[PDB]
């Protein structure tokens, strides 16, 4: 139903956000392609949000990246940065680059995805897959039909 | 060996012949660029392909590279008795195996005709005898395919006793050589009239003798 009343929220539990990746979404996700969507950048600062449940990913990356030095430009990961639930495949790379500053950003506006923790940067040293999360009401009885 | 490679690989001359390398999603099937590798017998590798399909200055353009799904193979177009190497494939690896990755490896086998081996049988130095030891010295070489058989015996009576012989092992002209050492005391050497190392090839067997004649 159309209705700003359509729709029924109990309990805050049953509010349900979702990560979806970019792979889901015809996207090419090869290490090489998909590092073509990730930059470097001083002045912004990383932000994390919570999301509840999220897409098996087809595709993942375990990335550490430091300048010639040997330091990190990936930040260290918060303690609640786990890596990715449900991966098929991952994509362990570990370099450095000659001439890059600040932080890696996404440079689509989306996600970094770990495990029940969506970011604007990527983690040193954390699985992760790209995509976005969406928000829903769904009961438990939902809820536990589908996950069982 | 994380990159399959055809573990042996042949071709007559003037043909055309190509070596495959296969991986995983990673290493090739991820995008990764191959490159391939010439190794001569007892030298170190040569870059032959790089980034796929180019060539650095001092390679044919008998040479090629080519690349398609999780496959990657070299062509050799007017193959010469020259290019019979040992080749390796190389890509960039995400997988847990380390960022560099090689193939098992491919012997390129260009096509030689039979050769019979060139024996020479050394009797044991004046200088060695000296030393209260005694060994003969038949080495037999330049020869197709690597495989020999080695007699030896005192006068006509052949005794397989204090035999090292080596395995044959190709030259620079692709053609195979092996040494054998018969470890006696001067006194048997001394003892028999002559001795004999004959070695068996293409059903043709080489007879050479030496005899104790000081000098
Ligand atoms: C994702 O990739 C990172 C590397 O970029 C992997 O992290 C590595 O985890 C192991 C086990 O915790 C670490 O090994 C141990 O390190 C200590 C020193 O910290 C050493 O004393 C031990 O002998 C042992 O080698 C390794 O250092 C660590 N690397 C980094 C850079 O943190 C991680 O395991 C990968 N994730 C998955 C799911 O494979
Ligand atoms: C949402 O998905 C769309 C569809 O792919 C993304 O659109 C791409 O945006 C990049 C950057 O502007 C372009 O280079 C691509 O050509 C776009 N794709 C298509 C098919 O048009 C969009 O950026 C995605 N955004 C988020 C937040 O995921």
């Amino acid at each position: 139903v159309d209705s700003v009343c359509s729709g029924t929220l109990q309990k805050t539990e049953d509010v349900h956000l979702m990560g979806f990746t970019l792979s889901g979404q015809k996207v090419a996700d090869s290490p090489l392609e998909a590092s073509k969507r990730w930059a470097f950048r001083t002045g912004v600062p990383p932000k994390n949000v919570e999301y509840t449940e999220g897409e098996e990913a087809k595709t993942c990356y375990n990335i550490s990246v430091t300048d010639p030095s040997g330091k990190s430009l990936l930040l260290d990961p918060p303690s609640n940065i786990r890596d990715y639930p449900k991966c098929k495949t991952v994509h362990h790379i570990q370099g450095q680059n000659p001439h890059a500053q600040g932080i890696a950003l996404h440079l689509w506006g989306a996600f970094f995805l770990y495990d029940r923790v969506a970011s604007t940067t990527m983690y040193r040293g954390k699985v992760f897959t790209e995509g976005n999360i969406a928000a829903m009401i769904v009961n438990k009885t939902v809820h536990r039909m589908i996950f069982s | 060996s994380v990159l399959t490679q055809p573990p042996s690989v042949s071709g007559a001359p003037g043909q055309r012949v190509t070596i495959s390398c296969t991986g995983s999603s990673s290493n090739i099937g991820a995008g990764f660029d191959v490159h391939w590798y010439q190794q001569l017998p007892g030298t170190a590798p040569k870059l032959l392909i790089y980034d796929n399909n180019n060539r650095p200055s001092g390679v044919p353009d008998r040479f090629s590279g080519s690349k398609s799904g999780t496959s990657a193979s070299l062509a050799i177009t007017g193959l010469q008795a020259e290019d019979e190497a040992d080749y390796y494939c190389q890509s960039y690896d995400t997988s847990l195996s380390g960022p560099v990755v090689f193939g098992g490896g491919t012997k390129l086998t260009v096509l030689q005709p039979k050769a019979a081996p060139s024996v020479t049988l050394f009797p044991p130095s004046s200088e060695e005898l000296q030393a209260n030891k005694a060994t003969l010295v038949c080495l037999i070489s330049d020869f197709y395919p690597g495989a020999v058989t080695v007699a030896w015996k005192a006068d006509s009576s052949p005794i397989k006793a204090g035999v090292e012989t080596t395995t044959p092992s190709k030259q620079s002209n692709n053609k195979y050589a092996a040494s054998s050492y018969l470890s006696l005391t001067p006194e048997q050497w001394k003892s028999h009239r002559s001795y004999s190392c004959q070695v068996t090839h293409e059903g043709s067997t080489v007879e050479k003798t030496v005899a104790p004649t000081e000098c």
